[PDB]
């Protein structure tokens, strides 16, 4: 029969008032002979009725993919409400249920530190600029870079890594031409996390 | 030359 | 029926001439009725014979775990030779085969850079010492930390992240008591990788 996968919203969506977070119930391996799927959504055991089904999409290995999407309130997700998707299909002996929610535990505020490149690093075409983010909980976060009000795109960010005190850390690395750095330009690491003041902080770094 | 890690031999070239 | 998984050696073992690297062919779901398992091992298609079977282990779910282990030469693995385990068993209409080897690609030297704590961190009970490692390929690598001959166990290293030029980077962060940093103690990041001179480098760091 069908298999179910329930996805959380993106961190960024839940942190900016302007965007619209959603939870997403994917059903795969729906058969040609029974493509009808009944969705029931519950928020803290209380059914809601406002989810919307995405267009059905044929997969080309003889199955359908059927998605139901539920919009959620920013405060609700952040307050650790539990979202439940109940899926029913004629191929299923009993309805499948899945649940997701934010990680439980005291949220903790990320400590953001920017680290310039080493005096040894400085004999290359480009240099590496580091933004160390430590001590945050949960691990839901977003890190971006900017310079003089423009996005800096040439960065990579490690996955969040669990630390021995039970919070997470990551590092984000921005690569820039040595010249741009030597000439005293200011570069900014921007971090978005639920336990920051206004879910946002920015730190900067220059020669 | 040779290189050691915590006393233990790594490699020699 | 039985299922087969083949694991590489551990990076350190392939990089330290004083250690013994091995490849490990693990067969699971071996049935109580046909527990006999044949292993043939090949090194670049040439059948070697010096493998050893580990002690049979009965699993809490009525199956056996049967494990053959093959020792390997440092330079063969690092030359990127292909290692093949072939498993036959009666519940298995066709022999199963798996291969691993080193990731192919010209190897590239890690650039190792240390970074002291931020002035903004100096307010805290402990501080973070970073070892940035970049521009290395393959991703097979060992990072460890130490002070005065002794290992420091209070660090964490990120998984290797693929960079935009086809090489890898990671960071290792060692957390230490601020006072220990103020006390002028030298800390050292040791990195082991096949593309380093003698497969080993060491960079240090302390208060200025
Ligand atoms: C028939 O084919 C289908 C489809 O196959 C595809 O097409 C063919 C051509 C092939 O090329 C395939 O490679 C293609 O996938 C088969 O469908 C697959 O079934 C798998 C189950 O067997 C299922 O595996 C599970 O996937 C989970 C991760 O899925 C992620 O990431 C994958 C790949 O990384 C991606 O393909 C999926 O779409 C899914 O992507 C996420 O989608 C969500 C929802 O849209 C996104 O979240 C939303 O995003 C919006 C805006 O976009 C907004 O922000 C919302 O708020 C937000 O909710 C999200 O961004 C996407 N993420 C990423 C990273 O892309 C695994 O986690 C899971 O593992 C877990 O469970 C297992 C136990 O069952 C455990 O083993 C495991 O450890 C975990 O616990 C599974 O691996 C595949 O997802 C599924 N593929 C698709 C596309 O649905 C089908 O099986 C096959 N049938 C048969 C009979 O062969
Ligand atoms: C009956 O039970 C058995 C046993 O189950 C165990 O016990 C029960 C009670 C539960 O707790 C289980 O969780 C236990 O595992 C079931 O057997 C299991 O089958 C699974 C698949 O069906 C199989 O999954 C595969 O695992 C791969 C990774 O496995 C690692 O890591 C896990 C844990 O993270 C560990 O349990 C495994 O043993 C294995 O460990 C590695 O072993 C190698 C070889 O020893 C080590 O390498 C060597 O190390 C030595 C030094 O010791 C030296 O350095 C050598 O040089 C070196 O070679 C290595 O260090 C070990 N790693 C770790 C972390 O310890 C997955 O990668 C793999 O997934 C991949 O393939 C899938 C496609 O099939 C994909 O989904 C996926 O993307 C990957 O590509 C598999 O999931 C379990 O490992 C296996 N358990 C064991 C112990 O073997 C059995 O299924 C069940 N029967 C039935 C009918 O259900």
């Amino acid at each position: 029969g069908p298999s179910v996968f329930l996805f959380p919203p993106k961190p960024k969506d839940t942190l900016e008032a302007s965007r619209t977070p959603e939870v997403t119930c994917v059903v795969v391996d729906v058969s040609h002979e029974d493509p009808e799927v009944k969705f029931n959504w519950y928020v803290d055991g209380v059914e809601v009725h406002n989810a919307k089904t995405k267009p059905r999409e044929e997969q080309y290995n003889s199955t359908y993919r059927v998605v139901s999407v539920l919009t959620v309130l920013h405060q609700d997700w952040l307050n650790g409400k539990e979202y439940k998707c109940k899926v029913s299909n004629k191929a299923l002996p009993a309805p499948i249920e899945k649940t997701i929610s934010k990680a439980k535990g005291q949220p903790r505020e990320p400590q953001v530190y920017t680290l310039p490149p080493s005096r040894e690093d400085m004999t290359k075409n480009q240099v590496q600029l580091t933004c160390l983010v430590k001590g945050f909980y949960p691990s839901d976060i977003a890190v971006e870079w900017e310079s003089n009000g423009q996005p800096e795109n040439n960065y990579k960010t490690t996955p969040p890594v669990l630390d021995s005190d039970g919070s997470f850390f990551l590092a984000s690395k921005l690569t820039v031409d040595k010249s741009r750095w030597q000439q005293g330009n200011v570069f900014s690491c921007s971090v978005m996390h639920e336990a920051l003041h206004n879910a946002y902080t920015q730190k900067s770094l220059s020669l | 030359d040779c290189a050691w890690h915590l006393g233990e031999l790594v490699w020699c070239t």
